[PDB]
């Protein structure tokens, strides 16, 4: 149906973009990681984007398939947890660059005298950590189911007739995941622009552009995905409106892939003399 | 003051205008066969062999 | 391949990056500012109140300045202005309770006039196209008592005004400020002191601030 | 008055018998003589080394006498020696003043000088029993920044300011054996000969002046050119030099014949010279210019050569080794090169 | 069981 | 510049002391330090070394896991950390700064030594064991290897040092070739390959000792039996 044609094209557009943007982002920006401090932020997130890229085409041959995993138990367990990991860590990541900005604007005296290089890696490690604690729940909870009937095997989630368990962790997972970072992005970056244009000196017209397309977005590419999922979470296994979302699911996951294509656009696009940077290196 | 500086710079003309000079022929001459002689020795003029080069790589 | 002293040397090359690298970080927690004048524009009183090459260091609310003074070298200045290239600031002191004065070597030009041209030469420098200057007027008392006795028509006598202190004070700013040719990349900050006073590192660390909050913006390409 | 009025209708006429002079004896230009010469194909020279550690921009740099070590000075407060075949640091000097525009090293190899911005020439001892390099002198008699310093002897060294003066100083004792005036502006840099008898020395007036050490006042002045005067070195030979200005030219100078030989323009350069130097056998001349790629000249036949082109600001310093085997290289992008 | 593909 | 230690007393079969060395006099930052033993009437040998940093550290293989080294550079002190001494651990030891870098000339100042008393690798030979000798002659004495010394980089790795009876032992030729500071130009060095030699021109009553040759090609460094020279 039209929905699998719609997610394979924007799948592909989105891979074909993010591979090639994000390997050059990372090479520009590996050169200048140890004398910029600015560098070391971004290379994670471009890090993380582009481990996000590679992993595309186990999807797409699976919607091809129709739902089915030749790659055996293993890495039913394994493979889903990294792919998952690598999503959380590009968020948290946005969320610690607009709060590392608000701290440079906001108490310029601070971090003059007592910010290094150190401190933006024990940052990014943390966001690592907490992905990594956010994405251990589906390491242990993934089994696998064969059809004796005309064969077909099944990846999914069992919870052992556990419904309590399943609600905490999608409740979990979606505080976590969406709420948090968009509020803080929000408050963040409306209190950079009243701040900023409070005073002549530091007043232009392109903080306003950069906040408003990172915020849109981040909102408009990612409130599907979570809606869907949450709505899938509480449903049971068995109703028609729990068929109707399943018609929709790669759909979503494609719209919330694109973020991966937006963000390394902005950083080369609104970036000084990138090209010169390039040349550089 | 004036006179002075000025008598100064009158003896200091009359030091300088009473040397001898060479034709430019001459003088271009033996530049010309300074580096004729001297060629045989520059590295960077003829490339040398990689064997004896200590900035080789 | 190495022997047992070129692992030491290879060590002690370590040390010295480490070292160097060190003491680079400590130099950018530094606020760098220049010191322009004409010699007699009250430079000694600002010096001696904000506290070959003069260098001078002092601390306000956890800020380290590192101020330069060379109005003693006397000698070209288009030779070494190109090392005080990425300065943060450039304080600027104007004698305007000099109007009348003229100068020593001829009588025909006035002090005002070549403050103007050094002014306008420091300004529209090509190092110096994206750098904040303070200006100090200075010595307002003398003038409002100066003024009164003798007009102001000398200076510029092209002004037709109330003859009094503000009118006239309001026009020196003016006429300084049209100098400028960017109104755009470079801010200029104005303010009147004299011989007592309290406020001007208030001034100098407000104009800062605002010049290293611009220069986070700029950046993080926020700006 | 009067007696100034015939003065200088003296010197007037002392000007024209001496330009009379210098034409006569003219006879033919370089240009026909080195016509039938075979011409030096293009050169390629590739980075071999590269220098990594200043944090700041680089504005000296000298090489040394076993054409293996070499000293460099940025405003970083920094005077770093190195060693070109390994690519490692073997002393690392803090200064007192940041704002340093020239550094020497000595023939013997224990000393090393420099200075800026200061009016004062500091001394530096490499060899010490303690273990580190300390102060050993400090020079301090001019009015003006240091242009340029360099060594005669270990207990002898020569000065340049902006003062319009040069001086001789005698280390030991610490006070000016010699003085050399006769500029009008200001003095930016300063080639000893070989033979260690005369000194070159060129000013912003564009004008260059011979000097004799021991004796102690100027033998001849050269001018021609249109601005200000920035790099001069000397021949091998030592019976020529080399001089480059701020206006985008070249210019070589004999000194048995006091006239001007050859210029090196060209119509695609509008930016100033730097530094000037030579090779081994006098064949090569190699010039730093602002648009942030150095070229090389033939001095014999003023045709280009060969850019090097590896930097990205302007470069400020040049230098060639003594056994003629590399040419080292600074810009403002506090990086050093070597190039072979 | 539920029919969970990858990612979600 | 100086170099005193202390800590030797008499120790039982099983025991422990430590000793400790003070400089004064030099930055001790920048110096790497070593530790050599001479046991009573024989000859010396190396025991461990540390460098600048307290990056690298080499101990030997005859006492290697028993003993311990230590540097501290605020108080600019080197101690040495004795553990369980045997019956062969009675001996003199000898403390040593050393230098590393382009021209430099390490094994210069060896201070003064300390007592002790209890109740592959690439060998020197001297065959020569005494010499009589007349002031006024020349001397010639030749020290051997069991491997070429000369490296790829053009440097020979050999030193050579005198002890006087009664004092300690001073540096005279570094790399077979360069002559150190502090001394007369009468002595020399030359050598190839496995053979090297040391020469003295005119002989006075202050050169009357034992001499040494030492290699430092590869750890451990080892040193050859001494060459008295009589008068």
């Amino acid at each position: 149906r039209v929905p699998d044609i719609l997610a394979l094209v924007i799948f592909a557009v989105v891979f074909l973009v993010g591979v090639l943007g994000n390997a050059l982002v990372v090479w520009v920006t590996a050169f200048e990681a140890k004398r910029t401090i600015n560098a070391i932020w971004f290379l994670n997130l471009a890090v993380a984007d582009f481990l996000s890229c590679l992993a595309l085409p186990i999807l797409f041959t699976s919607i091809v398939q129709h739902h089915h995993w030749p790659f055996g138990g293993a890495a039913c367990s394994i493979l889903p947890s990294l792919i998952l990991l690598n999503m959380y860590a590009s968020i948290l990541l946005l969320a610690t660059i607009s709060a590392d900005r608000f701290l440079l604007v906001f108490k310029p005296i601070w971090c003059q005298n007592f910010r290094g290089a150190g401190l933006a890696w024990i940052a990014c490690a943390v966001a690592w950590g907490l992905a990594l604690l956010l994405t251990i729940p589906s390491f242990l909870y993934r089994v696998v189911r064969e059809e004796y009937f005309p064969p077909k095997v099944l990846c999914g989630v069992d919870y052992s007739h556990d419904k309590r368990r399943e609600r905490a962790v999608a409740i979990v997972r979606l505080v976590l995941g969406f709420l948090w970072p968009l509020l803080t992005l929000t408050i963040c970056y409306t209190f950079i622009l009243l701040r900023t244009w409070s005073r002549r000196a530091t007043r232009s017209t392109k903080t306003l552009k950069v906040v408003v397309a990172v915020v849109a977005s981040f909102f408009i590419f990612w409130l599907p995905y979570q809606v869907t999922g949450i709505m899938m979470s509480f449903l049971e296994p068995s109703s028609p409106t729990f068929l109707l979302l399943k018609k929709l699911d790669s759909l979503c996951v494609s719209f919330a892939y694109i973020n991966c294509c937006i963000n390394p656009i902005i950083y080369v696009v609104a970036g000084q003399g990138f090209q010169g940077r390039l040349r550089k290196s | 003051a004036s006179i002075a500086q000025a008598r100064k710079l009158v003896e200091q003309l009359k030091m300088e205008a009473n040397i001898d000079r060479i034709k430019v022929s001459k003088a271009a001459a033996d530049l010309m066969a300074y580096c004729e002689a001297h060629a045989k020795e520059d590295p960077l003029l003829t490339p040398v062999p990689a064997s004896e080069n200590p900035f080789r790589e | 391949t190495l022997s047992a002293e070129d692992k030491a040397a290879v060590e002690r090359s370590k040390m010295i990056d480490r070292n160097l690298r060190e003491d680079g970080e400590k130099a950018a927690r530094e606020v760098k500012l220049l010191l322009l004048g004409a010699g007699e524009s009250g430079k000694s009183t600002i010096v001696k109140q904000m506290k070959g090459i003069v260098e001078t260091h002092f601390t306000f609310k956890d800020l380290h300045f590192k101020m330069f003074d060379v109005g003693g070298q006397r000698s070209e200045r288009k030779k070494w202005i190109h090392c005080f290239e990425g300065v943060t600031a450039i304080i600027f002191c104007v004698a305007l309770s000099d109007y009348d004065l003229v100068l020593a070597e001829d009588e025909e030009m006035n002090r005002m006039h070549e403050s103007m041209k050094l002014f306008d030469s420091i300004c529209n420098n090509k190092w110096f196209t994206d750098t904040s200057i303070i200006l100090f007027l200075n010595k307002k008392d003398l003038f409002e008592e100066k003024i009164k006795k003798s007009p102001l028509t000398i200076c510029y006598p092209e002004y037709a005004g109330s003859n009094t202190y503000e009118e006239a004070a309001a026009y020196i700013q003016c006429q300084f400020e049209d100098l400028n040719k960017r109104k755009d990349t470079k801010e200029i900050y104005t303010h009147f002191t004299c011989a007592t006073d309290t406020k001007n590192v208030q001034f100098v660390f407000d104009a800062v601030t605002d010049v290293i909050i611009k220069n986070n913006l700029k950046d993080c390409g926020l700006f | 008055g009067s007696e100034l009025d015939q003065l200088r209708q003296e010197a007037e006429q002392l000007k024209n018998q001496i330009r009379d002079a210098r034409k006569a004896c003219a006879d033919a230009t370089l240009s026909q003589i080195t016509n039938n010469i075979d011409p030096v194909g293009r050169i390629q020279m590739r980075t071999r080394r590269t220098l990594r550690g200043h944090l700041a921009k680089i504005y000296a740099m000298h090489w040394g006498t076993d054409s293996r070590l070499l000293v460099s000075a940025s405003q970083d407060g920094k005077l770093i020696i190195w060693d070109s075949y390994t690519t490692n640091k073997v002393h690392a000097i803090p200064l007192r003043s940041s704002w340093v525009m020239t550094c020497a090293y000595a023939p013997s190899g224990n000393y090393v000088a420099c200075g800026g911005l200061d009016n004062i020439c500091s001394i530096y001892n490499l060899k010490t029993r303690e273990g580190n390099v300390r102060v050993s002198r400090e020079l301090a008699g001019h009015t003006g920044y240091l242009s340029c310093c360099r060594f005669l002897d270990d207990n002898q060294i020569v000065t340049s300011s902006g003062d319009t003066t040069c001086a001789l100083w005698d280390i030991e004792t610490g006070q000016q054996t010699t003085t050399f005036t006769g500029h009008t502006g200001d003095v930016m840099s300063l080639s000893l000969a070989p033979d260690t008898r005369l000194f070159v020395s060129g000013a912003c007036d564009a004008s260059a002046k011979l000097w004799d050490v021991r004796e102690g006042m100027c033998r001849q002045t050269f001018t021609g050119h249109e601005s200000d005067i920035n790099a001069i070195c000397f021949f091998p030979n030592g019976n020529a030099f080399a001089t480059g200005s701020d206006d985008a030219t070249c210019r070589l100078f004999d000194l048995r014949a006091d006239q001007e030989l050859m210029t090196y323009s060209h119509d695609n350069i509008i930016c100033g010279i730097t530094s000037v130097s030579f090779s081994k056998s006098g064949r090569l001349l190699l010039a730093g210019y602002d648009d942030f790629n150095c070229n090389v000249w033939d001095a014999l036949k003023a045709d280009r050569a060969g850019v090097l082109a590896g930097h990205d600001n302007r470069v400020s310093c040049l230098g060639v080794t003594d056994d003629g085997m590399a040419v080292a290289t600074g810009s403002w992008d506090s990086f050093l090169k070597i190039w072979n | 069981f539920k029919p969970l593909a990858a990612x979600r | 510049v100086q170099l005193v230690e202390s800590g030797g007393g008499l120790v039982q079969p099983g025991g422990s002391r430590k000793l400790s060395c003070s400089a004064s006099g030099f930055a001790f930052s920048s110096f790497g330090m070593h530790w050599v033993r001479q046991a009573p009437e024989k000859g010396l040998e190396w025991v461990a070394y540390i460098s600048s940093g307290s990056g690298t550290i080499y101990y030997a293989d005859t006492v290697k896991g028993r003993f311990t080294i230590s540097r501290d550079d605020p108080k600019n002190t080197l101690f040495l950390q004795m553990t369980s001494l045997r019956s062969e651990d009675t001996a003199m030891y000898y403390c040593v700064r050393s230098i590393y870098y382009y021209g430099s000339s390490p094994f210069d100042f060896w201070g003064q030594g300390t007592t002790l008393t209890v109740s592959s690798d690439i060998v020197m030979t001297q065959a020569t064991s005494s010499v009589p000798v007349t002031p006024g002659e020349s001397v010639s004495i030749s020290c051997r290897s069991s491997k070429s010394l000369l490296h790829s980089n053009g440097n020979t790795y050999l030193y050579w040092f005198l002890q006087r009876p009664g004092q300690s032992p001073q540096l005279l030729i570094y790399r077979m070739s360069n002559l150190a500071s502090g001394v007369p130009d009468r002595f020399s060095g030359s050598g190839s390959g496995t053979a090297f030699t040391l020469t003295i021109s005119r002989l006075e009553a202050e050169d009357v000792g034992v001499y040494y040759c030492m290699q430092h090609l590869e750890y451990p460094l080892t040193f050859g039996a001494g060459t008295k020279l009589e008068l």
